[PDB]
């Protein structure tokens, strides 16, 4: 075990910030849910560039107050949930949020959630993509339900912390 | 996994579907529902577009929200789905306000052409006499052929079509009422798609009878413009512009479904559901039965007694004819029996029962079911070949037959009338129990010998009068 990464999971509630953790560590997803009551803690290991990286996921809420596992996170993923735009559109909110109680220098990506809604989607992957690379965000689509992109959202994440490489 | 699981498999049907959107307390279940109806056959859900729009309105946000970009979608690809769609929802209103509104803005020359006849059957009041307002009718209708096409449709129809002529000299009024229901034939060019096709040109124009059904569309087609056209066909509604149908809506759902289940099981009970059309909580449409009149009417012509007439219609005891006729008759009368009974219909008599062509009978007047507050009269037995009878003895078989079956799906049959309950001024929906004495008369507790006793005791009562 290389290296420890602590990673938070952030957005509203309801959003799958929950799910996409079940599936990421333990490939498991729930159609019925328990609200997340404060933090909930899970854990996997990966190698990038030939390194072993244990990462800490934190599953937060949307309660308000779960501000304090934020700070001395290296990565966060954000999420939205791709069918419900009201979730899209708190995203901003959610960046001013890590811009008040966590690192300035923290990796951050967008998650559009639960992809396989492809009838119900409220928010277009360009329109999202967009305020992406117009912010300092990097960006991905998943289905938590059917594991789409659920590996590569952690996998990018995980790669580019890896690059902050110091000399 | 394990609920996904279910809706995974092939159990999973738009019948199902409902039921968890119905009853679904996990928003993320009802927002995954809401996206898996774009995969069912439009048919099957169409079935219950009465509950899913009523649910809309009734339901948390979240279940509207789930099922709302389905209807749109469905509403974007049809303007009869549209039309069916906004009629609903405003009849089911008295949160519908605001989809309504959307769906309504392009309808206008059908809103207009369903406008005016109504318009028609309002005016028809102030005649006190059938005779006389029946004529007003014919008069009236004649003005319709003015516009003589144009851009509208009886969503009635079994299929896409356009309005062509209405032959207004066929027209008749069904009552003395204040407030008559009035029967019309209309002609009707099919089409492939409605939504993609110009509307016909007119053709210029330059007497009726008690008659069947196929001898009316010859006299109708010949003396049609539009008659010699192989895509010319005839249709027919009864216009009631100020009675409710959303009960009978409702009936027609629970009929159409124990039709089903009797059909899936081997059960050869006959029912004949009666298209509905609701335009508001005060007015419809009924797409009629042809070839069938009023059993009361039936006495009052013939001056005979039920199975007289029959022998008379039909032939005497040894012709096929009567036979075949006797059997429709009996598995009419069985079916119609347990619709009665599980429905608990009531205000039955000979005015409210049809009689068709081929002999089965056919109930009509859905008031008064459930909550709001069928006999076997001696002149049926009789057609049945009497209490002894080998026939009337395979008519009480059939009602078990039909009852066993009735059970094995009954579910899908007590979803359909529990979901229309929702928010519901209905006069069925009175009591606070409606829903739950309904389930009782289902009987899943009892036996079959119980149910064979029960069959018995329900006969029994249908007879006392
Ligand atoms: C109570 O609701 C009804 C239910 C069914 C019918 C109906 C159907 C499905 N088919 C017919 C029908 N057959 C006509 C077919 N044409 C032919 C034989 O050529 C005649 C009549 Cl009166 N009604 N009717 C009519 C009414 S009603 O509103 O007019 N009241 C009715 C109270 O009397
Ligand atoms: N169709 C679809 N539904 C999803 C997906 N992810 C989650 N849902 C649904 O979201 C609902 C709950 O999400 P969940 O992830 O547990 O909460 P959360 O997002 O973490 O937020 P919280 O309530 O705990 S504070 C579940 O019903 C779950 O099935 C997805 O990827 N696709």
């Amino acid at each position: 075990y290389d290296y420890l990464f602590k990673v938070v999971l952030i957005g509203d509630s309801g959003v799958g910030k929950s799910n996409l953790l079940s599936r990421f560590t333990r490939n498991e997803f729930n159609l019925e849910s328990k609200s997340t009551i404060g933090v909930e803690f899970a854990t996997r290991s990966i190698q990038v560039d030939g390194k072993t990286i244990k990462a800490q996921i934190w599953d937060t809420a949307g309660r308000a107050i779960t501000s304090a596992y934020y700070r001395g996170a290296v990565g966060a993923l954000l999420v939205y949930d791709i069918a419900k735009h009201l979730t899209y559109e708190n995203v901003e909110r959610w960046l001013k949020e890590l811009r008040d109680h966590a690192d300035s220098n923290i990796v951050i990506m967008l998650v559009g959630n639960k992809s396989d809604l492809r009838h119900l989607r409220a928010v277009p992957t360009d329109e999202a993509r967009a305020f992406a690379e117009k912010n300092g965000l990097s960006f991905i689509e998943t289905s938590a339900l059917d594991s789409t992109n659920v590996e590569a959202a952690f996998q990018t994440i995980l790669t580019e912390i890896y690059r902050i490489v110091s000399q | 996994s394990w609920l996904l699981r279910l809706f995974e498999s092939k159990l999973f049907d738009i019948s199902m579907a409902i039921s968890y959107l119905y009853n679904s307390k996990e928003p993320g279940v009802q927002a995954y529902i809401g996206n898996r109806l774009f995969c069912f056959r439009n048919e099957d859900v169409d079935f219950y577009l009465p509950q899913l729009l009523n649910m809309y309105i009734h339901m948390d946000e979240d279940v509207g929200d789930a099922i709302k970009p389905y209807i749109v979608h469905r509403c974007r690809q049809s303007i009869n789905f549209s039309l069916q769609c906004a009629l609903l929802l405003g009849a089911y209103s008295s949160r519908g306000t605001k989809l309504r509104k959307l769906i309504l803005s392009r309808l206008a020359p059908e809103r207009e052409f369903i406008k005016s006849l109504m318009a028609i059957g309002k005016r028809l009041a102030t005649l006190p006499t059938k005779e006389q307002k029946t004529q007003r009718l014919i008069s009236e209708l004649s003005l319709l052929n003015h516009k003589l096409p144009a851009r509208v449709w009886l969503p009635t129809a079994g299929f896409d079509h356009h309005v062509v002529r209405v032959p207004h000299t066929q027209a008749v009024v069904l009552n003395s009422k204040d407030k008559a229901p009035y029967l019309i034939y209309v002609e009707v060019l099919e089409c492939e798609n409605f939504d993609t096709t110009s509307v016909p040109a007119r053709i210029p124009e330059n007497v009726a009878l008690k008659e069947p059904w196929q001898e009316k569309v010859r006299r109708i087609r010949e003396g049609s413009p539009y008659g010699h056209l192989p895509n010319w066909r005839l249709l027919s509604v009864i216009v009631k512009c100020g009675d409710d149908l959303r009960q009978e809506l409702l009936a027609f759902q629970v009929l159409k479904q124990l039709q089903s289940i009797w059909e899936q099981e081997r059960v050869p009970l006959w029912i004949k559901p009666y298209k509905i059309l609701v335009i508001s909580a005060d007015s419809g449409m009924i797409e009629p039965v042809v070839n069938a009149v009023s059993i009361h009417q039936v006495k009052k012509q013939s001056q005979l007694s039920l199975l007289d007439y029959f022998l008379q219609e039909h032939g005497s005891y040894t012709t096929e004819a009567f036979l075949s006729a006797q059997r429709n008759f009996v598995q009419s009368c069985a079916g119609y029996c347990l619709v009665c009974y599980l429905l608990q219909v009531k205000d039955r008599h000979n005015g409210n029962i049809l009689l068709d062509a081929e002999g089965h009978i056919i109930h009509i007047d859905f008031g008064f079911i459930l909550s709001s507050s069928f006999k076997l009269t001696t002149e049926f037995v009789d057609v049945m070949g009497g209490l002894d009878g080998d026939m009337f003895n395979y008519y009480k078989m059939l009602m078990l037959q039909g009852l066993i079956a009735a059970r094995k799906h009954m579910d899908k049959v007590v979803q359909i009338v529990e979901i229309m309950q929702q928010g519901s001024q209905l006069p069925c929906f009175h009591g606070s129990s409606t829903i739950r004495n309904l389930k009782e008369r289902f009987h899943m507790s009892m036996t079959e010998e119980q149910l064979q006793l029960l069959v018995e005791q329900m006969v029994d009562g249908s007879m006392r009068s």
